[PDB]
């Protein structure tokens, strides 16, 4: 009669239902909640229009495309209920939105790209409002390539008969000769170009940032801020972030010695920055010079390159470089038997907790000592810009790989196992798609509130 | 015979 029939069963229905009713809970709240929040306030504020394009999107997606395919789609396959403005409609808004999601997030990699890896040169002067325009581009390119979803898409009988109400169905109506045409360049334009861009952005930022010294947030914590002089552990008269000066008593030559203006015994905060920047600066010069601390420095990462800067920070390139074999096995990574060298009466255990900061820093090379303040800034910059690569592809890929074998795999294994086969890998997919819009709002809020180093 | 949802 009407064999045209799938036999996936209610179970997995029910599954897929509860699925897709939880991603909706979340995607919708997520993305709504945050449009809301960013309806009310540069540069950062480029990167919260794209985000606010993003949860329109996603929005937009969850609203319009999960109700009717989860009715037609996933449990009643066959008639199509919306009729034909219905069926086009549908699949055209689809298209619009999807163009739009990948258009964005590709938009926002380039943009946070530009931030991070060229922050003067593209930043700061050429990154500016209105961007605006370009996200209005966007928008106009996703209705623009969604177009030809209308014309493809459409009513048609295929009940047995041909004749029969129940048996009709939302299809490609065109020759099959252009359906690989339309989806191929649908797969490239929402996937491929953009999939590509994501990928190797995000990659080169989460690269620059795993190679960038986390130095100075490391010194704040350590060596802290103090801008009226005053006396350090073994007595000497300080200044600033841990600046010290005039180390001999007393309380005059020190304030004398406060250069650069009459200081008073008192300095300004970006003073004792600008000093800062000075004794960090003269701290790797230090490094780079010193024969014994240079091709040391040389081999190591950025962590436990930032520890040694700590150390030539706190005690010159002369005492450092009175380290002889812990340099020596650092240099051969031996992390574990060059901490316990470290640890032995190293005399610099005479500020053992400073000091156990810095060897337990050194032995792992992570920030794990600095407690849960923001210097893990830089590492948390790396994992979401590798959980932006990963969610996008594994959200979207098979998504696009379901579609091309609708007209590929086409002649003509069409099988029953095949054919089932298909229909449970829709809801996988759908399922994959659907999980996108619903993890990005949660990941990139994650990646907007991840913007301290600039 | 094959799927007829895309």
């Amino acid at each position: 009669n009407s064999d045209l029939d799938v036999n996936t069963d209610i179970y997995s229905k029910v599954l897929v239902t509860a699925i897709y009713l939880a991603l909706f809970v979340v995607g919708t709240v997520g993305n709504s909640v945050t449009l809301f929040t960013l309806a009310r306030k540069s540069l950062q504020s480029t990167v919260h229009y794209h985000l606010g394009s993003l949860a329109l999107s996603d929005l937009l997606i969850l609203l319009l495309a999960m109700p009717v395919e989860l009715y037609n789609f996933i449990w009643v396959h066959h008639p199509w209920a919306f009729g034909d403005a219905g069926c086009r409609g549908y699949y055209f808004l689809r298209d619009a939105c999807t163009y739009a999601t990948a258009l964005n997030v590709a938009s926002l990699s380039v943009a946070r790209y530009l931030a991070i890896c060229h922050p003067f040169k593209a930043k700061t002067l050429m990154s500016r409002s209105r961007t605006k325009k370009f996200i209005s581009a966007i928008w106009l390119a996703s209705a623009l390539l969604a177009i030809p979803m209308l014309f493809t898409m459409g009513l048609q009988n295929r009940s047995a008969d041909g004749t029969h109400p129940g048996g009709l169905v939302c299809t490609p109506i065109v020759d099959t000769a252009t359906v690989k045409v339309v989806i191929q360049v649908n797969t490239f334009m929402s996937f491929l170009f953009p999939m590509l861009v994501i990928s190797i952005l995000n990659t080169v930022i989460a690269n620059k940032l795993t190679v960038m010294v986390n130095i100075f947030e490391m010194l704040r914590i350590d060596e802290g801020l103090r801008l009226k002089i005053y006396k350090d552990t073994e007595g000497y008269y300080t200044i600033g972030i841990g600046h010290l000066l005039t180390k001999s008593p007393s309380l005059n030559a020190a304030k004398s010695e406060l250069d650069k203006r009459n200081t008073n015994g008192v300095i300004t905060k970006d003073e004792a920055e600008k000093l800062f920047n000075q004794d960090v600066d003269a701290a790797v010069r230090g490094i780079l010079r010193n024969a014994k601390l240079k091709p040391v420095y040389d081999s190591l990462d950025a962590v436990r390159r930032a520890a040694l800067i700590n150390m030539v920070f706190q005690m010159g390139e002369t005492g450092v470089a009175g380290f002889t074999n812990s340099l020596r096995m650092l240099n051969n990574k031996r992390w574990d038997e060059a901490a316990v060298n470290l640890a032995k009466s190293r005399w610099y255990n005479q500020t053992p907790n400073r000091a156990k900061r810095v060897i337990t820093t050194f032995r792992t090379g992570t920030w794990d000592a600095y407690g849960s303040g923001s210097v893990q800034a830089l590492r948390h910059g790396v994992l979401v810009a590798r959980a932006v690569v990963i969610a996008f592809v594994v959200c979207w890929l098979p998504y696009h790989v379901r579609r091309l074998m609708f007209c590929y795999i086409s002649d003509e294994q069409w099988t029953t196992f095949l054919f089932d086969f298909y229909h449970y890998f829709y809801m996988l997919t759908n399922a994959l798609a659907y999980a996108s819009s619903a993890i990005n709002p949660i990941l990139y809020n994650l990646v907007s509130a991840n913007f301290r180093q600039v | 015979r094959r799927p007829y949802i895309l």
